[PDB]
């Protein structure tokens, strides 16, 4: 049903609707939109479950 | 603490398709079309209360 | 369609105005300080017509 109610359909898509999900302005890009969601869970600098 | 997504939007921002989706949360069932007819892989067990 | 049906029919009347509810089930791009006083104007006060009032608007 999750999926039923997916919009987004590839990597892209998802990134991008994140980044405008959280960055609600500015044009969605390619470094932007996977940096973003990389500086959320996947780096030291951005996220520490210590 | 946002606004809410489908929570696949996420696994497809970690480079999953969508039949890898549906393969991580959800058992298959094979089903085979031969002899002219449409057969099953039964299993027992799951065919608690139904 | 959506946002009516939707508003109207959960808020009934959300008991204790549950403003982190709707706001979410809303498109556009979200986090603004504009679309807020939108919403807290309409739930009470002049109730039953003002909920008539909203959509309209």
């Amino acid at each position: 049903e999750t999926l039923r109610v997916d919009p987004t359909n590839d990597r892209l898509s998802a990134l991008v609707e994140i980044y405008r999900m959280m960055r609600p302005g500015e044009p969605p890009t390619r470094e932007a939109a996977e940096s973003l969601f990389e500086n959320l869970f996947f780096s030291e600098d951005r996220y520490d479950l210590s | 603490r946002r606004r809410k997504l489908p929570a696949t939007i996420i696994l497809r921002a970690l480079n999953y398709t969508t039949e890898q989706i549906l393969d991580l949360f959800f058992e298959k069932v094979i089903f085979e079309i031969r002899d002219n007819k449409l057969q099953m892989e039964l299993v027992p067990e799951r065919l608690r209360g139904e | 369609q959506s946002q009516l049906k939707l508003l109207v029919t959960r808020g009934k009347e959300q008991g204790y105005l549950t403003y982190a509810e709707v706001n979410d089930h809303l498109p556009e791009d979200i986090v603004d300080s504009d679309q807020i006083e939108d919403i807290i104007q309409m739930i009470n006060d002049m109730g039953i017509q003002v909920m008539e009032e909203a959509p309209d608007a």
